[PDB]
Formats: C-alpha cells, sequence, structure tokens
DNA sequence: AAAAAAAAAAAAAAAA
RNA sequence: UUUUUUUUUUUUUUUUUU
C-alpha cells in the first residue's frame, strides 16, 4: 500500500481572537474583525428593481432559515452577524429607465451595445460620486435579465427583437469593472433573478435559479461580499509564518490589441508587524508578446518581483524570509534567472507550480461519500498530490459533486519542504473573501490573481490600477 | 446562591435561536442553562430541570415561539416558574422573547399574555441588545465577558459530532499499474524500405518514426504485410536499448535522450490501449482530444458486467459509461483511466449534438456518488481484463505489457464516518 | 503535419 | 455577473523528427 497523510484543517482567526475552521459559524458567533458603523450603499438600476432590492435588504435584515442547518449553517441576520447596520433605508437610488436600456441594447452589433450599455451604468455612477453630497460605501448595480443574457459574447440578439466600442471587452461585468478603475468606487453588481427570484419562473412556473433550501447560503455570501466591499474585515489567517510572501502569477489572453500579448497579473499576501493580514493585489501587468508563451521575459519578470519585494519592505521594513511564488504555470529558466538577482541573499525565493490538468481520482472502498479533504499523496520531496476539495465532516456533505480531482502541487524551482508547502496552499484556499464557504478548491492568491486578470484585460486606458480587491471582486 | 439563566425552548424545533443566544450570552459572561447545551442524557433530567429552576435559575427566558406555545414540556417548566417567580417575590422573573412573526400577541400562552416580551421577530440583535439592558437593569449576576468560554463550549458539543477521528481507509485510485515491459525498445533501420509518405497509425503493432529509425518493441520481420519491401532487413542494424535502464533514466545519449525515449512510449502505450479498444470490439466517442470508448446495448450480458449495470435507459437516451486511457510514465509505470458519460438515441448512433450530450450528462451524473463510479469503472477495467488478475496489451508477435486490472490501493491513516 | 506535455477562453448544469 | 464545483467543446504553443 501507498501512505497518503493528511493536512489538519486550518484555522482563520476571529473578533476577539478566536479561531474557528470554518467561516460562517466562526463568524456568526464571534463577529468580524473591525468596527464598520453601517454600510451606506448606494443603488443604481430600474425603478422597478429598487423594490426587489429594497425587499432582499429588508429579508436579510431578519433571520433566514435554510434547508439543513447542519449541511450549511442559517443566516442569523446582518446586524447579528456583522455588528454592522444595514437598512434599505438611506440607500441613493439613480433611475435608469427602461427605455434608456432598450435604447442601446436592441443592436446588431454585441461590442457596441455592451459598451453602450456598461457606459449607461457608469456615467450615471460618475455623476453621483462626483456631484451628489450624499456618500455611498458601496455601488450595488442592480440589472435586469433581458440585457444580462444579451450583453456577453456568442449572445445573437434574434432577428425579431432587434431595433438597429470594438477596442473593449464584450463582457458587461468586465468591461463594468475595468472602467471605474480610474475612479476607485467599489461596486457590487446584481442579477434581478440572483435577488427575488421567486418572482421570476420558467415554464412549468417554477424559478428556473431555485435558491429555496440554499437561501441562507446566498445571504452569507452576499453579506459578506457587501461587508467586504465596505471596508470590513471578515475574518484572517492564523497559522502564516513571520516573513512569508506568497504572490501568484497567472496569464490571461488580451485580444484587443493585435496579438494576444498575454498579459501577466499577480495578487500578493503576507503578514504585517503586529497580527494583521495584507490581501492585496500586485499588479502592473506586464504583457508577453508570442502566441503562447506564458512565460516572462526577463526585464518585467524582474519589474514584477521588484513591485512584490518592495510592497512588503515598504509596509514591514525588511524583505520577507521566504518568497512562495505559486504559479498556474510551470517555470522555464528564463523567469528564475532574472527573479535570482533582484532577490538577495537572505531571501529564499520559491516557485511553486499548481495544477488541476493530473488525472487522478481517488474512489474510496465502500460507501456513497468522497475522499476526505486535507489527504496529500507525497509523489517524492519535490511533487504531491493534494486533495483541496472534497468531504469534510463538519459541512455534512462533499464540497464537489462527483469524485473531486486533487491539486498538482510541484516545487519547480528554489527547494522548499513538500510539507509546508502543502500545509499553506490548503491554509490559502480558506481566504475567499467573494464567498462565504467553507474552503476553496483552490489557493485564493491563483484565485483572486484570476479575476484581478480577468478585469484589467478587458480596457486598455486603464494605468496605475488600484491595488485593493474591493474594486474587483 | 442564583446565578444561573435558565432558556427554556421547544427542543425538535428552535434549536438555531436557542443555540445563538446560548452561545452569544454565554460568551457575554452570563451562566446559562439548557437541554440542548449538555451532551448526553438520562433519567435524572427530569428532576435535574425541576431542581435547577427552583433552586439555581436567577432569570427564567421562554423562546415565545408558535411551536414552543403549546409545547407539554415548555408549559410544565413555565408553570414551575411561576411558582418559583411568586415564592422570590420577584416580579420580573420570566423574561417571554417573541421570535415568530406569525405568533401574534394575541395567541400567546396565558401564563405569558400578562407578561412584557422582548421582541425578537425583526432583528434578533435588537432583542439581544434588550436582553443585555434588561440584565444590567435587573442587575442580573455576571461575570467578566469571555468568547473563550463559548468556543470551548461549541467545541466541546456542537464541530464536534462530527471531527477528524484516526483509523486507516484503504483507497481504490483510476491508476493501473503495469506489471511488466519488454526488454529492449527496437530501433529498426528500416529506411528506404519503409515509404517517406506512409502513416503508422494503420499499421499493425505500435510503432512511431524517430528519424530514421521507426521505434517500437516488437520484433523486426512482425510487419511484413503492410511493408513488403522489409523481408531482407537486417537485425544487426537495430540500436535496442535496456528499456528498464530508460525508465530508471541511466541511458542518454547523442542518438536519443531519456525526456525524448519516454516520451515515445506512452504513445506506443495509447496506441496500444486504442488498439486493444478495437480488439475488444467496443465502439468509440470522438471529444475534444482525448477518444472514449463505451460499449453497445446488448454486447454484455442483459447490459451489465457481474452484477453492475454499465448501460442503462433515461427516457429515451441510453446511458453508456466510457473510459479513456492514457500513459504516464512520471510517478510510476501507470496507465490511467478517465470516467465519461455519453448518450445514444437508439443505443448504437450517438447524438451529435454536444449541448444535449452535456445536459443528459450532467443530469445523470447528479446521483451518482462515489461507490457508482468507482464500481462501475471496476466493472469496465474487470470486462477488459485478459486472465483474474491482469490484462495484457499487445505489442509484438513475441512482446506483451501486461497492466494489472486492479486500480493502485492508497492508503490513509484519517477517515470518518457517515 | 504528425506526435506528447503544457496552455487559456468559453458555455451549460448542479448543487453549495 | 451570489457562489462554488464538475464536465464537454475548440484553439494554441513549445521541445523535437522528416
Ligand atoms: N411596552 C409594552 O410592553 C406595552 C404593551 C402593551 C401596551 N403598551 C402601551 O400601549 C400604550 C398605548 O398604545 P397601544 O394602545 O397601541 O398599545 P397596544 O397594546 O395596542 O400595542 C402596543 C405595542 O406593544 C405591544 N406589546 C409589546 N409587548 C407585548 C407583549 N409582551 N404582549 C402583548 N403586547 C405587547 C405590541 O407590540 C404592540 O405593537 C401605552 O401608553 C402603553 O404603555 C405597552
Amino acid at each position: 500500500m501507498k501512505e497518503l497523510i493528511y493536512i489538519e484543517e486550518p484555522k482563520i482567526l476571529f473578533a476577539h481572537g478566536q479561531k474557528c475552521t470554518d467561516a460562517r459559524d466562526g463568524l456568526a458567533l464571534f463577529g468580524p474583525l473591525n468596527n464598520l458603523y453601517g454600510i451606506k450603499s448606494g443603488v443604481i438600476g430600474t425603478k422597478q428593481g429598487l423594490k426587489i432590492f429594497r425587499d432582499y435588504l429588508d429579508h436579510i435584515q431578519k433571520p433566514i432559515y435554510n434547508s439543513n442547518s447542519i449541511t450549511r449553517p442559517m443566516f442569523p441576520g446582518f446586524e447579528a452577524v456583522f455588528d454592522c447596520k444595514w437598512e434599505s433605508t438611506g440607500i441613493t437610488f439613480k433611475e435608469v429607465t427602461n427605455e434608456d436600456i432598450g435604447k442601446f441594447l436592441y443592436n446588431s452589433s454585441t461590442h457596441k451595445r455592451t459598451y453602450d450599455l456598461v457606459s449607461l451604468f457608469i456615467d450615471k455612477i460618475i455623476s453621483a460620486n462626483k456631484n451628489e453630497d450624499e456618500n455611498v460605501d458601496v455601488w450595488f448595480v442592480i440589472v435586469p435579465d433581458e440585457i444580462y443574457k444579451y450583453c456577453r459574447p456568442n449572445s445573437v440578439l434574434p432577428k425579431e427583437m432587434v431595433q438597429t466600442t470594438y477596442n473593449y471587452d464584450a463582457q458587461f461585468h468586465d468591461q463594468f469593472k475595468a472602467r471605474l478603475l480610474k475612479h476607485t468606487i467599489p461596486t457590487q453588481i446584481f442579477r434581478e433573478s440572483t435577488l427575488a427570484w421567486r418572482d421570476f419562473k420558467n415554464a412549468f412556473g417554477l424559478p428556473i435559479r431555485d435558491f429555496s433550501k440554499i437561501e441562507g447560503h446566498l445571504a452569507w455570501t452576499i453579506s459578506t461580499a457587501a461587508f467586504y466591499k465596505a471596508g470590513g474585515k471578515p475574518w484572517k489567517l492564523s497559522d502564516v509564518r513571520n516573513g512569508v510572501c506568497y504572490l501568484g502569477l497567472v496569464y490571461k489572453k488580451v485580444e484587443k490589441s493585435k496579438n494576444p500579448r498575454n498579459a501577466c497579473c499577480a495578487a500578493q499576501m503576507f503578514l504585517d508587524n503586529g497580527d494583521g493580514t495584507v490581501f492585496k493585489g500586485e499588479v502592473g501587468p506586464w504583457y508577453n508578446p508570442k502566441n503562447g508563451q506564458y512565460h516572462l521575459e526577463p526585464k518585467e519578470a524582474k519589474a514584477l518581483l521588484s513591485q512584490s519585494l518592495q510592497s512588503y519592505k515598504e509596509q514591514i521594513g525588511e524583505y520577507p524570509k521566504e518568497v512562495f511564488i505559486h504559479a498556474k504555470t510551470r517555470f522555464n529558466h528564463q523567469e528564475w534567472d532574472a527573479f535570482l538577482e533582484v532577490t538577495p541573499k537572505e531571501t529564499n525565493l520559491v516557485g511553486v507550480t499548481i495544477s488541476k490538468t493530473k488525472p487522478l481520482k481517488l474512489y474510496k472502498t465502500e460507501g456513497d461519500y468522497t475522499i476526505l479533504r486535507g489527504n496529500a499523496y507525497v509523489v517524492n520531496e519535490r511533487s504531491a498530490f493534494l486533495w483541496t476539495v472534497g468531504y469534510v465532516p463538519k459541512i455534512q456533505t462533499a464540497l464537489s459533486m462527483e469524485v473531486p480531482n486533487p491539486l498538482f502541487i510541484e516545487i519547480n524551482k528554489g527547494e522548499a519542504d513538500i510539507k509546508q508547502v502543502l500545509k499553506d496552499i490548503l491554509s490559502l484556499t480558506k481566504l475567499n473573501y467573494n464567498a462565504c464557504i467553507f474552503a476553496d478548491g483552490e489557493p485564493v492568491t491563483l484565485r483572486f490573481a484570476d479575476k484581478i486578470g480577468e478585469i484589467l484585460t478587458a480596457s486598455t486606458d486603464i494605468k496605475t490600477p488600484p491595488l485593493a480587491f474591493k474594486y474587483y471582486i | 446562591m442564583r446565578n444561573k439563566i435558565f432558556i427554556s425552548h421547544a427542543t425538535p424545533d428552535d434549536n438555531d435561536f436557542t443555540r445563538w443566544l446560548a452561545l452569544k450570552l454565554i460568551g457575554l459572561g452570563y451562566e446559562v442553562w439548557c437541554d440542548i447545551l449538555f451532551l448526553d442524557k438520562g433519567v435524572d433530567f427530569w428532576s435535574n430541570i425541576e431542581k435547577v429552576i427552583r433552586e439555581d435559575t436567577c432569570k427564567f427566558l421562554l423562546v415565545s415561539s408558535s411551536y414552543s406555545n403549546q409545547r407539554e414540556g415548555v408549559l410544565k417548566e413555565l408553570a414551575v416558574a411561576a411558582k418559583v417567580k411568586k415564592q422570590l417575590k420577584d416580579d420580573k422573573f420570566i423574561i417571554p422573547l417573541a421570535i415568530d412573526e406569525q405568533l401574534s400577541y394575541d395567541d400567546i400562552n396565558i401564563d405569558i399574555v400578562r407578561l412584557n416580551a422582548i421582541d425578537f421577530k425583526m432583528s434578533w440583535a435588537r432583542g439581544l441588545k434588550d436582553i443585555l439592558e434588561a440584565f444590567e437593569k435587573q442587575k442580573v449576576p455576571k461575570e467578566v465577558a469571555d468568547a473563550s468560554k463559548s468556543n470551548l463550549l461549541y467545541q466541546q458539543i456542537f464541530l464536534h459530532d462530527k471531527s477528524v477521528i484516526e483509523k486507516e481507509e484503504i483507497y481504490d485510485s483510476n491508476w493501473l499499474s503495469i506489471l511488466s515491459f519488454p526488454e529492449e525498445l527496437r530501433f529498426h533501420e528500416y529506411n528506404w524500405m519503409l515509404p517517406k509518405r506512409f502513416d503508422v497509425r494503420e499499421l499493425t503493432f505500435p510503432a512511431v518514426r524517430y528519424k530514421n529509425y521507426l521505434c517500437t518493441f516488437a520484433w523486426a520481420y512482425d510487419f511484413t504485410y503492410h511493408l513488403p519491401k522489409t523481408e531482407t532487413y537486417h537485425k544487426s542494424k537495430t540500436i535496442r536499448i535496456p528499456t528498464e535502464e530508460i525508465l530508471s533514466g541511466s541511458y542518454d545519449s547523442n542518438f536519443i535522450r531519456n525526456a525524448e525515449c519516454k516520451r515515445l512510449i506512452v504513445q506506443l502505450l495509447n496506441k496500444a490501449f486504442e488498439l486493444r479498444m478495437k480488439d475488444k470490439e467496443v465502439q468509440e466517442y470522438e471529444m475534444s482530444n482525448k477518444t472514449a470508448y463505451w460499449l453497445e446495448k446488448g454486447k454484455l450480458e442483459k447490459d451489465k458486467f457481474e452484477k453492475t449495470m454499465l448501460v442503462g435507459k433515461q427516457k429515451d437516451k441510453n446511458w453508456h459509461f466510457a473510459i479513456s486511457g492514457a500513459s504516464k510514465l512520471y510517478p510510476f509505470p501507470v496507465l490511467m483511466i478517465s470516467s465519461h458519460i455519453f448518450f445514444t438515441a437508439d443505443g448504437k448512433k450517438l447524438i451529435d449534438s454536444s449541448s444535449v450530450q452535456h445536459s443528459s450528462r450532467r443530469r445523470q451524473g447528479k446521483n451518482w456518488w462515489n461507490n457508482t463510479w468507482r464500481t462501475k469503472l471496476l466493472a469496465f477495467i474487470k470486462y477488459l481484463s485478459d486472465d483474474d488478475t491482469s490484462f495484457y496489451l499487445e505489442m509484438g508477435s513475441e512482446e506483451k505489457v501486461f497492466v494489472s486490472n486492479e486500480p493502485v490501493k492508497f492508503k490513509g491513516n484519517v477517515s470518518y464516518n457517515i
């Protein structure tokens, strides 16, 4: 037989120094790290669509019960969880008439219609930000479903409903959050179906997006995102050592310019003088020509890693003692030679590659349940298989539906001991501030890096983008 | 002295609010007694409740809800609380907490109908603030607030019944160990004998052209039929290599490199798997990159191997279990197998629409858990067996590779229970 | 124009 | 785009051989 060693589930710290493996359970009992007095929310959308948002906000003011509390914890209400005040009273509402959205949406050109629809919302948001006295913490952008289902690529407008730009991305969300980057306005896009879906029904009459049993989790993952965007700390990691910066590189394709040009983006995590965690993006997007390189040539590699090290020195004082450059692609020697040069003598630079491609799947002998989450099949000192997706007993179910696929972790460069590499990625899979779940399937460096790349490659006019995730997730 | 707070409620219905309130109050420093708190029960709890109410309780909180309104145990506890209130000469003893909106104040219990209640119906936090303020006003006994007590109690009782436990479990993977390889990899000097504009994928045994050397594990004259010119080839022109050294990694040279000699084995093994599937007379569904093989409706006796069904019906769509095999030499010599589900409308011809195929695959895999994947995968593998313990893939008239029909079993020292 | 061993973009379903 | 997960589609590149 071949041994598989299990890594203890990481604990995330909450208010009053309390630790808990689960984010929802720990947050519902101990509260968040910082005190947000209240969320002055701004609302933009149809006047008809404002009613749905008001109803949902009044709903989440009250406790919400899900089908099986053991599988997923119930929601005790926004104020009970967060100690932060959020009513439907005090929302600044900017009206978007149905005629306005019908003016642009019913167009033959998809890119033109998407650009106009994004401009329609962003102009009102900017006007409210600049020329209105009312202060709003976060702008909830309610979008209808006709716009949603015909404002993304590959959406063919039917001929009977066509009534009547190309430098940008045809995706509403990406372009939307890209064009607001210069103004630094935290926003949260909502579909009318994500909101009170019960009105929207299919042909059979049932809701299309039935969230009847998952209502509590929906409230959990909306309230946490709203709290994060307003400047609140939901939770933090506890087992991360001092002097360890991580950084995660993801390469995205850029189609607006001729040749994909393969922009590179990064997300950075470390600790502070004290105990505070810093999870901020570190993006200066360094474009890489050639169609399928995905390998960053030495000048921009030096730029990326020098920015990463300086952003750590500026906040802690001295250089990280071990940088764990995680990435979803393998490293050829060209980056690492450049990377070594900028790094000092004391810093131990490590490049770790994480992949889901490898087709290994563990099927347990008996029982209708999948492998326990935390098992690591260590192939050797440099490579290993880790099951970040799987069963954890507290949530009563697996994180996946079928038998989950493990993460292929290989220490491509540097030396690093494999146990610590496997013990930090599992820890990283818990800081997904975009969702209030038990744990993530992939480390949040490679996830928030992917998101920040998908947002920063939609607009070419961006310059010195914000590094806070409020403006990205 | 009386320094404990009693919380009456309906046990099978109001666990969520009672749990939240108790775990909050304990963290705030208030001694709390509740039936959901203590883990395990015995016959003694009936007298325990009465003695606690009559001798230790300082405040009696009644969770008022449509369930707890007319619950016999709740009513008995409320009556004992009323008697204790009369005895103690303290009017502000029972503090009802209404948490249900469908329970109007005009339909609450007679023992409560006269009592001012704290409103939890709209916001729980406002109700908790009211509870705390009433407790400081009435000077309820209190200790210094310590959330760690609530954390300890939560870990001890509630994250407690479902925890990591140590007990060894064996796991079944989708990796099939390879028992043996031929002794040597043969580099035939065919040259002009094999036509330059010829395809090696139609030739009988696996063979890939490298430089001017046909890379295969077969014997030199195994390839006479498709290559009639190869009748007069000299066997001394082969550069046969000790394959075991290649797997170890010792061999490397200008002629061939371990990186480029081990990538030529997996192509041979992959084509050999394809040829074995063709020999097994199982059909194929072409995917984006890989070719997967599924079994017809009727080839197996009653469309099932062993006691496990591999072909079934879903309305008019006959779902077919499929596998795909790929060889990787990096970790171990392994022929990995993947699980795939494909659908047919008549049991013989595949549906060409990708959208309906994907939708049907998702709908059918909706309810297939671990045991429904492992069982079918091992059943298909056992159906592919040549013997009781292993099956061979043909790489020559005399050369074969034995691949186990038993997937690589791993071992874990941690597991759990349903 | 093939091969494997590595790559990202995109859409559809189903639970959490 | 509240999420997360699992597939199916294409495409592409590199190292190499003619
Ligand atoms: N604060 C209280 O507990 C309470 C209760 C009843 C009446 N009142 C009073 O009502 C006044 C005049 O207004 P009103 O005639 O509309 O009163 P009301 O009886 O018609 O209703 C007033 C509100 O207090 C009521 N109430 C609060 N707690 C209650 C409980 N435990 N049981 C039953 N009812 C409860 C209802 O919430 C109701 O919304 C007073 O001047 C006054 O003190 C107060």
